[PDB]
């Protein structure tokens, strides 16, 4: 799990607005 | 396929002329949100994705934001309003270059009706 | 890409002229909060990040603070208001130098409307 | 489960409008 | 960077002239509380740290106390009020010497408005 | 977990205003 | 640093002249309570320790008692009121000699205002 | 845990006003 | 725990007024 892969997964998961 | 035309300042702001018999090629890269903005006073009825799970849709009035939430997110979006129906061809870009930050429509039908 | 112009006293206070067909390059370093301040009397409608989880957004009226909360936080912010829509290109800086503590806009469109 | 197969299953499962 | 000027009696009481295009260098040592005191009748709207967890913020009207609560607490504080916005550069000192017990502002803009 | 790494994680985690 | 001046009867009762640009050196020994007494009719707003856990604070009107509750209790106390703000430098003494049982202020600013 | 280290941690933990 | 040490800890712990 390289930092780039973790960033890519975070980009996939996150919504448009938090909360 | 309408391929939107970029601005002269930034290539991330693109303009397309609405044509009811044609679809719009939207190049969505990973991790950006695209601002799709409808005509003033246009009432949004319904929309339909090819994948509800590939893309994220948020709307506040006439402001529509989409964002790819999955790999290989190649679908279409058909957002229908009181006046017209917009058909987009959302095709995810693999190298995260050439993003589109805002899509803006030029309606020649309303200008013709004014003419 | 609008790259904001620094002050003559401190390089952490930057000024940019609002242009509706261009985006603003914001260099966010780790562990600082950037003050983005909109026009007086401008009513905030909605915003949209590339990553809701990479950046932290706090707003109180027309005062907008953002702060990177994750590694490699390269996204965009599109905060839309009653009058205009602002498009930022938040690009995290890796060496924690050259921060931006405040971004301030110069609107030539309202000055032209006054003219 | 190649990524293409996962995409194909996701296309099958997803509804027209989310929520 | 405004670096505040010490008093003639004690070097722990420092004075700085408010400048809207510059930030203030605050040297916070471990285990002291710094008294930051705003203008009379100035209404505090919001603030924003680089780290909410590195520093402790307490306010009672126009009296603002901060105190480092973690190691290597290098952030910024942007406390915004009705009249102006203050930008501080809180940089923790490692040897617990040269503390700042009180920061007091001299506003030349209000004096100019009176002039 | 060097102190610098701990500080970096704390900077990531913390919000804009506490409470 | 104001170092308070002892009485002629007992060295445990000390007097200091209030100066807004200077701090007061308070030598707190273990197991004694120091009586710090503010001006008559002065309304206490807030205070702030360097360590809330090193010292114990009790107040009843204008009477303020402090007492070291931990080892190596070197902090500062900034008790702010309606009229002025007092800044003390509480430095714990290691041999439990030379205590201070009461600190009393002489205000020359109010006498000047009367003059 | 030398007394100086304990004092340093206490300085970090404590709030501005107790209670 | 010599009596002097116990006294020192008691001095540290106790508040200004009991109850």
């Amino acid at each position: 799990k390289t930092p780039y892969e973790l960033a890519r997964e975070r980009m996939l998961r996150s919504g448009l607005t938090a909360g | 396929l309408d391929v939107p035309s970029s601005s002269r300042y930034d290539h991330r702001i693109r303009y397309v002329t609405y044509n009811p018999a044609d679809v719009v090629q939207v190049d969505t890269v990973l991790g950006v949100a695209t601002h799709i903005m409808l005509e003033e006073g246009e009432q949004y009825l319904t929309h339909a994705f090819g994948d509800s799970e590939a893309y994220a849709f948020a709307r506040k009035g006439r402001h529509i934001f989409i964002k790819p939430q999955a790999e290989l997110a190649n679908t279409n979006l058909i957002v229908v309003t009181d006046r017209r129906s917009y058909k987009f061809r959302l095709q995810m870009r693999n190298d995260r270059n050439g993003a589109m930050y805002e899509l803006a429509f030029r309606y020649p039908d309303t200008q013709a009706r004014q003419t």
